[PDB]
């Protein structure tokens, strides 16, 4: 029940409207990442590189098996049983993820039996026949590196060059794993790691992991870009160096009764002075009820707004007495910058400040003039079928309000001051200014 | 290198069951699929079924239930047993690898001759 | 289940000429995983059969360059370049998607 | 007129003054940048890979067009006419941008006549050029990689070995283009996006773009590290995969009358503990207003300041105010860890707090002592010609000031806490204080 | 010490306690980069990329060695004996890095005698060491891919694209290098650098510059994870085009007396809506003293947190009587999101707001209620052996505090409003309410 007439004096317009969809129902899917690669074909100088590398990943990855055998040791069946006084200190997130865990061991066991198979990849991509129906994905890294540069060339170089190529290639892959599976991983017992992050493991190649799991859907991008399909480490093994990682893949559902509003923030004039408001930009309606939108961690679309989570925020009475028509609350800030708008165009309707930027007709040729006592300047095809912004000649359209937008005043809010270190001072004026009043009045 | 071993009783009363035993050598039962494939004298090759790594099997659905397959990983050997025997059975029997990759059965073995009649 | 149908049956041809055996499906045999499991085998008369063509267009290794696999849809062809003497025997069309899997009906190679 | 002399012993010593600049004038070229390579020479063993990644790329390259369709449309002659109905909702940058849209339409039909020869090109870059008047250089995604790596061992890899590393090197390419180029991009009609993220379309190459497009000045790092030289994409083709981009290249002009000074925060003594000073760090003076300034979006350089946009912000008047003298208005904060700044050095003079760090004379070999009346001392020549901190030995210059520094004090502000919860319950205690008054005033 | 009791009955569970270290003691190491590769096998037909890549170089850097000279000039042994006069403007950690600049010329001396052995180097990695006096190792930026791909190819390509693609490599090597060695690197004195950046010179292969130079241990990835292993430049060729850099091999050293402990939120009943408690959720806890910490610069582990600095920060009076007992000291905000916690496990006991989910006991069979007047349920098996919450069973622990927790009410604090733009419109309300108090008394 926003009052868009009052707001748009303040230099509030309003922009497009749109929806507010959220994440759910995930289908699953396991996939298998092999960290160590394939090098039977070239095997002959190798030398002692690939032992040394091995050394490195057993440490890299013990920690992660360490953290998930907490859970896999005190998960059975009393239809999931959990025994809390082993487990210890533990939040809800984290005991879904462990229930998600033993349910997701059911079909680790059976794609374990296929471990000497696992082993003898030796390409980047295959995928094995576990049954007739079934099927195993295998990832390998760095193998299509080897099997297109290494092994070609095993004949023309010296492989001292071909041992220190291959060292310099797990050296830079290792470099390039550790920013994600570190101890940066402190808990990998959860579904919220995102499928770029983990695509890591496989140089960050994570449009081969999609397309080869069969994933097509048209809200696909869509998904992909707010963080919504998402991974979870199930089991790692320590002697063939491979890890087991289950897919989630969700829908989009639309939220009914709810949408997002836009204001398009104008300066306008007030007292030989340029001001701003210090209102959202965005704000989430949701049946009858007005509070604000944690829009930096949504996807912003064209007609819609997906958000992997829902992130409504409360509001103050201040602020929504402010939203519902009491411009007297909304507080504003002195602009001091030569780069701010001063005009916004709205269902054809053109809102400037013209003190700040030239206005003029064209249809009669006279410049459009506003007054000391005006904040903006309502501009439609009633006054003047076509205007002419600087380097722009643009037609406007009927505004669909008050024919007398531009006789009408109202009240104006008080200044603020938004700098961080200013937030500071603030209150130590005010804090000084109450004791002040406390002893005078005792 | 690799290579198939049959073995069987060759001759087998109507009604009476057929018991074939296929070695395998130089690969596992653990990284290969196992199928059975029979000739008739005058027809081309026919499926019989196929056992999986995990144990899992699926069998010619025309064979009116008849068969059931079964390996042993230790021993490295793979048993084919066959009851209700009939004279339309009678065929030239091999057993062959499948490729977990490509699907393809890429080794076959010797074959073994089996005769129904009194 | 998926029937499939080879034509022709008996392929006269003489020493050096082009053979093209055609095998045809039934309904679409592609996997629920994207592959197609095609092969092509060759059964020389007393010995077991051997692979020629272990996918749709994958040669096996140790097969000639004559033999060419092509298809797609329900229709694959093999094509023979050059038609020698060690390649009579019978060829066979075997489709692995869906179970059961079945075999061709077999063209026999002979000599015009 | 900020008072030095008062600051610096609050702990803000002056640092380096520098001059201000912002971006103007740009001048324009167009490139094309192919997004699809040439596989002519490897079409034996290319598979059925090319049409999916045609498939996938025709996908994402369409809402890009279909955005710069809207003003394409209702752009016209009538001195650039629009039409403001049909465009509905818009803002001032969008407007603007949708004229220079229009303006580069005639260059871009000119490009578009080299249709055939543009597909045809077969190496990373290229120069086409009929008349003087199109002289248009055009650039192609992953051909250097086709044209060294894959087409040299075509015949010593099996053919499917090969097709399988080109599908992995396009879905590679691919998933860096997301980033940008995905349903991130909102809105293509601006043309405040930089010439680093375009050139992710080229693989992340932007050095090659521009030393080929131009030269390279002490000025031209500057320009391309302040995000100063943007793009804009006017032409998208959904049949042959290639963009149209126009790059700016403006030149730096600086303001008159203008400059930014720095202050180096110092801790000082109190009553038994060490205190920083909450102020600013850099302040903007132009002709004669004092004013914050949002240095995090600006490039320091040692004799200047960058910005690429006008970015001054108001200050409150106790903050001018402080800075110009009053000192009791200057908000303080309690230092707790041991890693804070103790002593700083301008034209020869040092200021340290002698309390928290040992203060002596290497000339004479007598201690520097700092009684509990002082909040720091000032060491020079005068009192002491060699100084020694610890490890370092330091000579001195003489102060130019008054010749009584040490025995004046001056009086301080009030204590603060900035720490982000700190301040709800800062809030909070004052409003229940505030209740508290207005129910005995009743 | 806190109270944890009635912090529990707040909705603050308390977690685990991890020990507080860190970074001091430093060693050191000295390398060489190269930063142009040798191109000799090749020369034949190079073009005239390689003059061009030099005079970019040069210009890149130029201003490094330029920033070096200052101190280099001005600093002489007299132990280390700097003139003030001549730096004029200089900070306490700048001066620190000076000396220890002095201090690296002495082996820098003894490097720099390689120089003609340098510039013959032609591997990526190469172990220089004339006598006992000097065993430096040398880095080359780009050796690898020429000798593994350019080299290899010249007879099968036509070498004008060998010219393209290594003028291409060049360029790609200098779009991700100015990222690190631009006019960002305002003050290449300081030795804060880490040496993740420093390997962008190396093309981001700092695993290989580590595992060259030395060990891994069980704190060596910790202290490469925390930032705490750094590098200083010393000495800038402009002639040969490398660089000395210094690396600092530091230990970790726990604080004694000191620990940090997390609390886990829940949010809790009051009146008929649910809230949460604004609260810090890590607290640090030296000798006797609670305070903050600015834990996001900080690396957490499962049983400690590593740091590079001392981060803490001072803590209200307010606050510390919240976490010491007075539970009406805490502020508290309004829950509209419905993806708060409801529940959390400690020490295996479990707090739940059973009004929101669903309670109930699986010994029983009868589900577990929540009255209008109890914030929370603590849930142990003295009252309810297993409970069942949805999806999870779960046995329980006894409890070790008070019998009577489920029967003693608490005080609640007052609500507040977190987010940004109503920090503003709260500082306008209660500025005017007080100014109409002072209108008042007058
Ligand atoms: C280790 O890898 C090597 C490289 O892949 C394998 O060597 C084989 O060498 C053959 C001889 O050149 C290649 O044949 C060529 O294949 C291409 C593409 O199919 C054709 O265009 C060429 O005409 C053909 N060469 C000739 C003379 O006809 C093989 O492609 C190549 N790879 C394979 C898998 O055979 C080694 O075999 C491999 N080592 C082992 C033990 O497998
Ligand atoms: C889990 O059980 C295994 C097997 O008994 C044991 O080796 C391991 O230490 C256990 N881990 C934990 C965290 O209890
Ligand atoms: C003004 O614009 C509206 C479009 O909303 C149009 O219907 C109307 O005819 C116009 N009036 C004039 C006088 O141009
Ligand atoms: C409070 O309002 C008065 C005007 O009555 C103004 O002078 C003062 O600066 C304001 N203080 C704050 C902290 O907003
Ligand atoms: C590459 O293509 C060119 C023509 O564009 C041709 O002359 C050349 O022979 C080709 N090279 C190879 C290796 O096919
Ligand atoms: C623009 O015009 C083209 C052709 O006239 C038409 O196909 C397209 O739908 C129009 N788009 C808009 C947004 O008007
Ligand atoms: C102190 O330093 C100044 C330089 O600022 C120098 O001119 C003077 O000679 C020095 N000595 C004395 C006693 O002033
Ligand atoms: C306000 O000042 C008093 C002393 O006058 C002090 O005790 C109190 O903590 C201060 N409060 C704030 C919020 O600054
Ligand atoms: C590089 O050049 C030297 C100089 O003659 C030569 O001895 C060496 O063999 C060359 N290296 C290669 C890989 O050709
Ligand atoms: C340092 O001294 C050298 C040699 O006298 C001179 O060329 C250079 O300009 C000096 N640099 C500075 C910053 O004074
Ligand atoms: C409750 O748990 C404690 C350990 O916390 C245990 O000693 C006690 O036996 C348990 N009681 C029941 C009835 O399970
Ligand atoms: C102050 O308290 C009153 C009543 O206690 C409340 O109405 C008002 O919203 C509060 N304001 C702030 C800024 O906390």
């Amino acid at each position: 029940i926003l009052h868009y007439e009052k707001l748009s004096k303040i230099g509030l317009v309003k922009g497009v409207t749109r929806k507010y969809k959220i994440k759910s129902n995930p289908l699953t899917k396991d996939i298998v990442i092999k960290m160590i690669p394939n090098v039977s074909n070239m095997s002959q100088c190798t030398g002692s590189v690939m032992e040394n590398y091995k050394t490195r990943l057993n440490g890299i990855l013990t920690p992660i098996k360490g953290a998930l055998e907490i859970y896999k040791n005190n998960t059975h069946d009393c239809g999931v049983c959990m025994a809390g006084v082993a487990i210890g200190i533990a939040t809800a997130a984290q005991i879904t993820a462990g229930v998600a865990l033993y349910e997701a061991m059911k079909n680790a066991d059976n794609i374990n039996k296929l471990k000497s198979s696992i082993e003898s990849t030796n390409e980047a991509v295959v995928k094995l026949q576990e049954t007739a129906e079934k099927t195993v994905y295998v990832f390998t890294a760095l193998q299509d590196y080897i099997n297109t540069n290494l092994v070609p060339t095993i004949d023309k170089i010296p492989c001292k060059q071909t041992e220190l190529s291959l060292d310099l290639a797990l050296s830079k892959y290792l470099s390039d794993l550790l920013f994600v599976f570190g101890p940066n991983l402190q808990d990998p017992v959860s579904n919220s790691m995102t499928i770029q992050a983990i695509s890591q493991a496989f140089g960050g190649n994570y449009e081969t992991l999609l397309r080869t799991l069969g994933y097509a859907t048209e809200d696909f991008d869509d998904l992909l870009e707010s963080d919504s399909i998402t991974g979870q480490i199930i089991y790692v093994d320590l002697s063939s160096y491979y890890i087991i990682v289950r897919v989630y893949f969700p829908i989009l559902t639309e939220i009914q009764q709810a949408y997002i509003q836009e204001l398009l923030p104008v300066s306008f004039n007030n007292d030989n002075s340029e001001w701003i408001s210090i209102v959202p930009n965005f704000i989430l309606v949701r049946n009858t009820l007005i509070s604000n939108i944690e829009i930096g961690f949504c996807l912003i679309t064209k007609r819609s707004v997906i958000c992997n989570q829902d992130y409504a925020t409360p509001m103050t009475n201040n602020m929504r007495e402010c939203l519902t028509g009491s411009t007297e609350k909304c507080p504003r800030e002195l602009v001091v910058s030569s780069h701010v708008p001063r005009f916004a165009l709205s269902n054809g309707v053109l809102f400037a400040n013209c003190i700040s930027v030239t206005c003029q007709c064209q249809t009669t040729g006279r410049a459009i003039s506003q007054s000391g006592e005006q904040t903006l300047l309502m501009i439609d095809n009633t006054t003047c079928p076509t205007a002419v912004l600087g380097n722009v000649i643009i037609s406007l359209g009927k505004y669909l309000g008050s024919v007398n937008y531009n006789s009408e005043g109202i009240a104006i809010g008080p200044p603020v001051f938004t700098d961080k270190v200013d937030i500071s001072s603030q209150i130590s004026s005010m804090n000084q200014s109450l004791q002040q009043s406390k002893d005078y009045i005792k | 290198q690799v290579q198939l071993k049959q073995s069987g009783p060759g001759l087998v009363a109507p009604s009476q069951s057929l018991s074939i035993t296929c070695t395998v050598s130089g690969f596992s039962l653990t990284s290969y699929a196992l199928s059975w494939v029979r000739q008739p004298p005058g027809k081309g090759l026919e499926w019989l079924g196929v056992i999986w790594v995990g144990g899992v099997t699926n069998y010619n659905s025309a064979l009116k239930s008849r068969l059931t397959i079964s390996k042993d990983n230790s021993k490295s050997q793979v048993f084919l047993k066959m009851n209700s025997l009939q004279s339309e059975d009678t065929a030239r029997y091999y057993c062959a690898s499948r490729h977990l990759s490509t699907g393809a059965m890429d080794y076959w073995g010797q074959g073994t001759s089996v005769t129904v009649s009194a | 289940d998926v029937l499939m149908t080879q034509s022709p049956l008996s392929l006269p041809v003489s020493l050096g000429d082009q053979a093209s055996i055609s095998c045809r499906s039934s309904q679409s045999i592609v996997h629920s995983n994207g592959d197609t499991y095609f092969e092509w085998y060759l059964q020389k008369p007393g010995q077991s059969p051997k692979l020629l063509i272990y996918k749709v267009s994958n040669r096996f290794s140790g097969v000639p360059n004559r033999f060419s696999g092509s298809g797609s849809g329900t229709d694959f062809t093999l094509k023979i370049s050059r038609v020698e003497a060690e390649d009579l025997g019978v060829y066979y069309c075997f489709q692995g998607s869906y179970v059961p899997y079945t075999f061709g009906g077999g063209t026999k190679l002979e000599i015009k």
